[PDB]
């Protein structure tokens, strides 16, 4: 596996994140901060060029 | 928890009588031959799904008035001091029983003497006619409907609703029921609670009356752009995919993302649109409606005399010497004021806004053009037909279409949470 | 069932253990019934080491059942009775009102199931958390709980 | 885990793909058809005792 | 649309597709159209990986008919009921004896028509009153069931 | 003390009639609602008071 | 004769007994056919007229 | 949501009855039995038999 389960339904994301709601209605919303990326990067080095 | 029943008939636009005649009544008969519509109106209406129109009946709000009107007039037959039910008629209708559990043609005989002269504005007591205070039940059911009449008669602009916030509300059974409204549209839930609550009245503070309730609150708090996607209500919030569009589909949805804070403490206050354009506008009706089943068993706060008519002014169990007051609203306007909003908490972009803002003016010219368009073929009709003069639709006037308040109840809502 | 139901501690938010509804006395039980006394003891002794973070109401409810004809408790909903199976309060929504504050059993009505409330309040078991792994060099896929 | 805090029992676990500044189709994650907060095991009272 | 033999509709479905290189009197009326409203106009999609609970779709069709099975289903739509709804409904039926469940969670919208106006039911209720009348070789079946 | 008239009445008439009357002593002292204490009761006979929610 | 000799089962439990007894009769949804055919019926009529 | 009855009904208290004659058709047996036993010893009958 690797990304098949982001491809069930419009992949046309932005950005992960997962949460859980307590009975009263709050919710804990957990977004891992993303850092870079050398593929992503180099894929637009090179679109640049 | 009610314990006075009285209801508001509908006045004439300085007419001689009231604005319905024979051609419209047989229209409204045409399928069902009671004349509490609410069931009927439901099927016509068809979930809002796309703007309905007629020959007679031009746009729901027209249906929804029309239906008032008849109810106004025949109903002042057993509501005079006699209350004597079968021995006159109404523009040849009279009632089936005792009852009122239909009309039908009057027998020659009744055809043949004049019919009942109905009056406008008057105000009446259910518990003053026998077969009414005997059976509770009946008067709860009936009462449902007498209400959303009251709710339209009050003012001549559109249909009030209740709007409510309140955290106690939310209980255990209210929790389990909500939930499976997930995915309906605002009809499609109302729809529902309207034949639920016919056939089991509500109580005082019952499960359902409550959610009824927390679904209208729902409602509004998006529809103004307090709640959404981004900022829930214990992770609940109404979604609209096309909000400015002629016939408008809001439909109920979840989100974990956020939940916004309310504060404790019990907060409501009354709104109706102000501009004719509502006629047009499915979900503000239904609205009204739902708070129309609400007073059958509870008892609202009362209105501020000076927010309505002189005409109908302290009203035992409607309006009041130091009450609330009517938050009136344009739809156009409110549309923006929507957007502002969210703009403002930084979920949609400007240009989304634009793009939105242009249809809604689209919308509303469309809307007007035909209003006031319909609206004269009505007085043509009446100059060449004195007889039988008539109404398909509530009279407006030129004013009714300018904003004023629309910001003031805008921000009055938004202070609920 | 035992070793899963440690393993099952490990995965809380994706997997839900549960006791089987089959676990619970036939029909509802009855504490005139022997066997029906052996089931309650077996269920109570082991709900504790579910996920289920409704045992404790589940617990309570089974005795609840069984005790119908004997001693009652007073239910907040008109529709729901005393006899609704335990085995079906299975979200938060369902515990009972007397559950939550046992004030409203009277000692007189329902002596025993009185105590049976107090005894899972004062006595149910305690959560509680322990370090583990190196997040300094492996870091650390926690999401909902620190590192 | 939190033991007779009703108010604060979990019931709900879901992940999202677009970000918090923008309003999308809500398509909730299929972990939250769940009634309970995950997928249900069912264990036997018998030998955990 | 289903079945073989469909890129046939494809073109009687929608006019504002084909193209406009003729002055012919079929052109020029498709030349004129919006381009803009034709396929898919807007949908209800709640689960991801699942279907779109309704769409609104441009298409060939007419108002008549189209109105029609609107009203048909709004007629329909009043009598849904839900799970829990029923739930209730049938745990009330029992007095208890017997306990059902429904489920709690987002669902994917039912339609389960049922609910009928106590109107409704009274009126039948004399039909089905009326042919029996006079005639006990009628209702003595009925009562040997329920005996 | 305040003794619960409704299950005084029905003591006497209990044991007037030689029914069983223990089981409803406890009940001779008022706890807090002369009706509520009652309300939840599986005590004594149909015959004198049953309940029907509120 | 009915009324002369009645009897109850040894060790009966009300309780028990008619949770058994009735669980099956609950699992006929013929009655919400019904309604759909009394909802019919009735149109009928009013289409007549 | 009423259902006549052509009987007095007093709702069981408990779930494991016990034989009881506190009852409505009970006295009813009895009644007639205690005339039956009166038209025996009625001082112008009794010398028949």
């Amino acid at each position: 596996m690797l990304l098949e389960p982001l491809l069930s339904g419009d992949p046309r994301m932005t950005q992960l994140a997962i949460q859980y709601q307590q009975y009263n209605g709050r919710t804990f919303n957990v977004i891992p901060e993303m850092p870079g990326s050398v593929i992503a990067d180099c894929v637009q080095l090179t679109a640049e060029v | 928890a009610r314990a006075a029943f009285l209801f508001k008939t509908v006045g004439f636009g300085g007419l001689q009588n009231v604005p319905i005649n024979d051609e419209l009544s047989s229209h409204l008969l045409r399928a069902g031959n009671s004349p509490w519509q609410l069931t009927q109106f439901l099927d016509w209406i068809s979930l809002g799904r796309g703007l309905a129109t007629s020959a007679l009946v031009p746009t729901a709000g027209s249906r929804y008035y029309q239906m008032s009107c008849l109810l106004s007039g025949t109903l002042q037959i057993p509501f005079r001091p006699n209350h004597r039910w079968g021995d006159i008629r109404f523009l040849r209708l009279v009632w089936s029983a005792p009852t009122l559990d239909g009309l039908v043609v009057a027998p020659p005989q009744v055809l043949a003497q004049p019919a009942l002269q109905a009056q406008a504005d008057r105000v009446y007591d259910c518990d003053d006619y026998p077969f009414l205070a005997r059976d509770p039940r009946f008067k709860h059911r009936v009462y449902q409907q007498l209400s959303a009449v009251t709710l339209l008669n009050l003012t001549g602009f559109g249909p009030i609703s209740y709007v409510r916030v309140d955290e106690d509300m939310w209980s255990g059974d209210v929790n389990q029921l909500l939930m499976n409204y997930f995915g309906h549209t605002f009809a499609e839930i109302a729809y529902t609670l309207c034949q639920a609550s016919a056939n089991r009245p509500w109580e005082h503070d019952g499960t359902y009356a409550r959610m009824t309730q927390i679904i209208l609150s729902l409602f509004w708090l998006s529809y103004v752009g307090v709640i959404h996607q981004q900022n829930t209500y214990r992770t609940f919030y109404f979604q609209c995919n096309r909000r400015g569009d002629a016939a408008e589909v809001w439909i109920l949805s979840c989100s974990l993302n956020h939940s916004a804070q309310i504060r404790p403490g019990n907060r409501s206050l009354f709104v109706m649109p102000t501009s004719p354009d509502w006629n047009m506008d499915v979900n503000l009706i239904l609205s009204s409606t739902l708070t129309g089943c609400l007073c059958s068993g509870s008892q609202l706060p009362l209105i501020d005399n000076n927010s309505v008519p002189a005409v109908s002014r302290n009203i035992h169990g409607w309006t009041g010497r130091a009450g609330n007051q009517l938050h009136g609203f344009q739809v156009r306007r409110m549309v923006t004021e929507f957007c502002d909003r969210l703009r403002r908490d930084g979920v949609m972009t400007q240009a989304q806004q634009n793009q939105i803002e242009a249809l809604a003016d689209q919308t509303q010219q469309f809307k007007r053009d035909k209003l006031e368009a319909w609206a004269r073929e009505d007085d043509q009709y009446n100059q060449a037909n004195p007889n039988s003069t008539m109404f398909r639709t509530k009279p407006f006037t030129n004013a009714q279409w300018g904003r004023g308040n629309t910001g003031a109840t805008s921000a009055a809502i938004a202070a609920l949470i | 069932s035992f070793r899963v139901a440690l393993a099952g501690w490990l995965y809380n938010g994706v997997v839900t253990t549960v006791i089987d509804d089959s676990s619970y006395p036939k029909d509802g039980g009855s504490v005139t019934s022997l066997e029906n006394l052996w089931d309650f003891f077996i269920l109570a002794l082991a709900l504790p080491l579910t996920t289920d973070p409704c045992a404790p109401v589940k617990a309570f409810m089974t005795l609840a059942n069984m005790m119908v004809g004997f001693e009652t408790i007073p239910m907040d909903n008109q529709i729901y009775t005393q006899s609704r199976r335990a085995s079906a309060f299975s979200t938060p929504h369902t515990w009972p009102r007397c559950f939550m504050n046992i004030q409203l059993i009277s000692p007189i009505d329902a002596p025993i199931l009185r105590q049976w409330a107090e005894i899972i309040h004062r006595y149910w078991p305690n959560p509680s958390q322990i370090r583990y792994g190196a997040p300094n060099v492996f870091g650390s896929a926690n999401l909902f709980t620190p590192p | 885990y939190v033991r007779l805090d009703r108010d604060r029992v979990p019931t709900m676990v879901g992940v999202t793909r677009q970000s918090r500044d923008t309003i999308t189709q809500p398509a909730l994650s299929l972990s939250t058809t769940n009634t309970t907060v995950g997928v249900p095991l069912a264990l036997d009272a018998r030998a955990i005792t | 649309l289903p079945g073989p033999d469909a890129e046939k509709w494809y073109s009687i479905m929608y006019p504002t597709r084909m193209g406009t290189p003729n002055v012919s009197k079929i052109c020029n009326f498709v030349a004129s159209c919006v381009r803009n409203r034709v396929g898919r106009f807007d949908r209800a999609q709640m689960m991801n990986g699942a279907m779109s609970e309704w769409v609104d779709v441009f298409e060939t069709s007419d108002a008549l008919t189209v109105s029609i099975r609107g009203r048909w289903m709004a007629r329909l739509a009043r009598m849904n009921i839900n799970p829990t709804e029923i739930e209730w409904a049938l745990t009330e039926c029992a007095q208890g004896y017997v306990t059902v469940t429904s489920p709690y969670a987002p669902s994917v919208n039912r339609l389960m028509p049922y609910r009928i106006s106590n109107a409704e039911r009274q009126i039948s209720q004399i039909i089905r009153i009326m042919n029996i009348g006079n005639n006990a070789t009628v209702i003595q079946p009925v009562l040997q069931d329920i005996s | 003390e305040h003794v619960n008239v409704f299950v005084a009445n029905a003591l006497v008439g209990a044991f007037l009639s030689n029914q069983a009357f223990y089981d409803l002593l406890p009940l001779l002292i008022i706890n807090d609602t002369m009706i509520g204490d009652l309300l939840g009761t599986g005590a004594s006979l149909s015959q004198f008071f049953q309940s029907h929610g509120d | 004769v009915a009324l002369l000799s009645g009897k109850y089962p040894p060790d009966l439990v009300t309780n028990v007994w008619y949770a058994d007894a009735i669980y099956p009769m609950y699992a006929d949804t013929e009655v919400f056919s019904n309604l759909q055919r009394d909802m019919i019926t009735c149109e009928a009529v009013q289409t007549l007229v | 949501e009423v259902l006549l009855l052509p009987i007095d009904h007093q709702p069981a208290n408990v779930t494991t009855p016990t034989l009881d004659f506190t009852n409505e058709l009970t006295n009813w047996r009895a009644r007639v039995c205690e005339l039956m036993k009166n038209l025996v010893d009625n001082q112008r009958y009794q010398p028949g038999w």
